[PDB]
């Protein structure tokens, strides 16, 4: 359940 | 002044971690998720969207402190479409005995269907340079600038770990938590990213490959995502693997021992044991699993998440000229 923090 | 926190996983795969914060007087602690790939302070708060609302609430209307910073509002995304916008107060913060005054806490109106399934992930903390703030008209420092003057070190460490409890020291360099010593490598500020230059990789006891890897130290991203031609390398060592395009990625079968990884930093080099990489089944009950090492050929941008930072201490020195310290432990 991967978290992938900006765009 | 010094802070230290314990810093906890909030499941079984080390998606994240959660770090308690106490916002506003008197303490109010919130589950944050430290991001250094980012720089905001927002929490889920009274203001936020009821319905969208299922995490511990941010009231400002309780804290004697908090002030509001009128006229200003913030908006932001992340790599995995998730978002949150709100406006902001100024209110006193404190991590792990660390207290700061005057720190801009932005309070989400609105969170993304994301994070609103999240219920162990109370906000973020960003941890990235200032620049990167999303406040407007005028941009708000984070935490650790904030700290800064009053820190007896400019200098934050993340000592997360596998499967198991971690830290986040402020100030100080817990020469205990590591072992050997710590490389120092230069990083770079143009993009507002702890952003810094690894001198290569090997897989398990192959040969090192001098090759520039530009990419970014992401305590706020879960696996580690490197160019293709060395993912793949890595891969062609482990017979079940291949690329699943209907789970998203590199796949393995789950009984299979993982070959270490290894990235150069300076004429160092960190391990990442074989078992951090196996990340976990695909699904419960699967023989399936899914690989911790991916392609970053989708994101545009190579990132050492908590899979590589997890083997690690790292130390982001916080000083005129930052520096990114890495160490085996």
């Amino acid at each position: 359940h991967p978290f992938h923090x900006i765009h | 002044s010094t802070g230290s926190a314990t810093t906890t996983p909030i499941d079984s795969l080390d998606d994240a971690y959660i770090t308690p914060v106490q916002i506003g007087t008197p303490a109010q602690t919130l589950n944050l998720d430290f991001d250094t790939g980012s720089s905001d302070l927002w929490v889920f708060s009274s203001e936020t969207t009821a319905s969208e609302v299922x995490q511990t609430i941010y009231t400002p209307s309780k804290s004697t402190t908090a002030k509001l910073l009128s006229g200003a509002t913030w908006s932001i995304s992340y790599g995995d479409g998730s978002s949150s916008s709100g406006d902001v107060y100024t209110d006193t913060v404190s991590v792990g005995g660390l207290t700061v005054t005057g720190q801009a806490v932005e309070s989400a109106k609105k969170v993304s269907s994301s994070f609103t399934e999240d219920s162990t992930i109370d906000g973020l903390l960003g941890l990235a340079f200032s620049t990167l703030n999303t406040v407007s008209p005028t941009q708000q420092k984070t935490f650790f600038d904030n700290a800064k003057a009053s820190l007896d070190s400019p200098v934050f460490t993340a000592d997360l770990g596998y499967h198991a409890p971690g830290t986040y020291n402020f100030g100080f360099i817990d020469t205990t938590a590591y072992t050997g010593s710590i490389t120092y490598t230069a990083v770079s500020t143009k993009q507002g990213f702890w952003e810094w230059t690894s001198t290569g990789y090997a897989v398990g006891s192959g040969t090192f490959k001098s090759t520039s890897i530009d990419g970014i130290a992401d305590t706020g991203t879960t696996l580690l995502y490197l160019p293709a031609t060395v993912v793949s390398a890595y891969w062609a060592q482990v017979s079940g693997a291949k690329s699943s395009s209907s789970v998203g990625g590199y796949v393995f079968p789950c009984s299979a021992t993982l070959p270490s990884f290894t990235f150069g930093v300076g004429s160092a080099r960190i391990v990442i044991p074989g078992d951090y990489i196996d990340f976990g089944p695909i699904s419960t009950g699967s023989s399936s699993c899914f690989g911790g090492i991916q392609s970053s050929a989708g994101i545009g941008i190579n990132i050492f998440g908590d899979v590589a930072l997890k083997a690690a201490f790292v130390v982001f020195n916080g000083a005129t000229t930052p520096t990114l310290g890495f160490a085996s432990k």
